[PDB]
């Protein structure tokens, strides 16, 4: 028998025990087989797994980071094309997905088929691992070569909502270490807290100043602190100021007046808030308008000061 | 013809 | 005789009258439409009426014509449908608009409880869809196999989309009842307030530490959509503090526009002002200061910012 | 028994 042919079926038992030590996780027989000519090795049949692999798919997760540590390939492919990181992640092992990540793992690697780590995590089910992927990158979007994206694969309503979710929160977070000025913007495209009714133009900070209800003041604030555009205009031209101070919801009017909203702003009647105000004859309401610098002398387009559209007592208040 | 099963365990 | 002559004939006045509607023609449906024929149904087929049959081919003038002249929105083919499913399903948006003036319900049933709305969100007729949600069409009714309209949409952006219209005229609904707790609820399900799963850092803490020359215009941006500029990541650092210890002065001059608390806390008991002194970060302690940073605090270990840091630091902070 | 997929009309 020739000598290199004899040292390669030498080197064949030995890397089919070295791979022995890596899916049973036995530590001490691993590195007394592990050498720079067979860390990565590949079993001669089924899959032809690396080390790597079996460590992975095994959860031994201190033979994945002494192999690792060793010169170990965590890009190397078995025959289908998985990485070491699609076997820990059908798997569902956290820990052996981590640490291959933090070696560099490439997070969507494709094997054969087009197959992602969030396809395997995401088919069968593997919560957590999912929520670990999309925190380095992983896209939930790709698609297989049968047409079909982690989404599609996964197997529940919770589990998909919480792949668009969380691929969404990590796309928006990534955008904003590299201040991605128009990723961001992409990204925010669809908040709601200004969505308009498609009819009137109106946003809920509208619809809640025109609240008969009791909490309508605590709404209002809420809705201001997470970013209602305060001076928003629906289809006639009126501000949330112009919807309050018509229905006298003095509370309302000073967390507008807090938070910025613009006093003189004029409806497509040229109207202020004021005018509106002086002509429903809300007596308090035309008090505060003037103490936060409505200007009285404001002609509408139909000609008309405050005090020429309101009551007696209304004239004395604007006459001050 | 893909296999399901890369190597590895529950 | 009498009575059966009159009735025969008068059944082939109805495939005539069908036909009209159908095809559009407005004058042969005029001559045909009488009272006792306007809500007839085929004998074969759907069993459509006039109006199921110009609802589905587009014919605008006839449905109009149709609903001016004793037409019933709520008529049903053999399968439970009504003219607006059949409006819906081929995406006819004026004749949708037409039929809900009219008082078509806009969640019909058919008798698989198919809603107008699963017809139009399954042939991905995204304009419609966005009209029946504005009537009021409900996207969680289920069908007969449990699944919503949102369910049936065959993309991913259509289903984002419809999610995206319901959650906001839920919210507007919410703002008219002044209910504080929904819309606390759905306002921190919004994507400005995603949360690092284990650091906790929002997107402005991402945007204040960035190193990239929009970091400015990217954090202004982030507060005016709503980030909460006090936000707490796992050592409870704000923003503020990420920006301090990093002498990011242009976003920390952002964050004291938007009402950031100078004199927050991290879990360390710490200010911004004692992590920039730390730092030895001499123009960032200056301008804390000048905000209104009040360096006597002191730390859960029992320092002042001054007590941490060098000479030139205690000079910024006495002087 | 089951649902017929088209009601009538056409795409326009």
């Amino acid at each position: 028998a020739d000598p290199s042919a004899k040292a390669v079926l030498t080197g064949e038992y030995k890397k089919d025990e070295l791979l022995e030590a890596a899916r049973s996780g036995n530590e001490e027989k691993l590195m007394a087989l592990l050498t720079p000519l067979n860390v990565n090795c590949h079993a001669s049949d089924g899959r032809k797994s690396t080390p790597l692999h079996l460590a992975a798919g095994y959860n031994r997760v201190r033979i994945v980071q002494l192999l690792l540590q060793h010169g170990a390939d965590v890009h190397a492919k078995d025959k289908g094309g998985l990485v070491p990181l699609h076997n820990a992640c059908s798997y569902g092992h956290y820990e052996v997905t981590e640490l291959l990540l933090k070696h560099g793992a490439c997070v969507n690697a494709m094997d054969l088929w087009q197959f992602t780590p969030l396809h395997e995590a995401a088919s069968k089910n593997r919560v957590e691992v999912c929520s670990l992927l999309l925190s380095h990158g992983a896209d939930p979007t790709l698609v297989n070569c049968h047409g079909k994206s982690a989404v599609d694969m996964a197997p529940t309503p919770e589990l998909r909502e919480r792949l668009t979710y969380e691929f969404k929160g990590h796309s928006l977070l990534q955008a904003a270490r590299e201040a991605d000025l128009a990723k961001v913007k992409k990204t925010l495209a669809l908040e709601i807290i200004n969505f308009k009714q498609p009819q009137s133009h109106e946003t809920a900070l509208h619809c809640a100043v025109a609240s008969l209800h009791p909490k309508r003041k605590q709404v209002a604030e809420l809705l201001l602190r997470k970013g209602a555009n305060v001076n928003e205009k629906n289809k006639d031209f009126m501000t949330p100021l112009h919807v309050a101070a018509e229905r006298a919801h003095n509370d309302v009017m000073e967390v507008l007046h807090k938070h910025g909203a613009k006093m003189n702003a004029l409806d497509s009647l040229g109207q202020t808030a004021l005018h509106r105000a002086a002509l429903a004859g809300h007596l308090q309401t035309c008090r505060l308008l003037l103490s936060y610098g409505s200007d009285p002398s404001i002609i509408s387009l139909q000609g008309f000061t405050a005090a020429q559209m309101g009551n007696e007592a209304v004239q004395q208040i604007l006459s001050e | 013809a893909r296999e399901s099963s890369a190597d590895g365990a529950d």
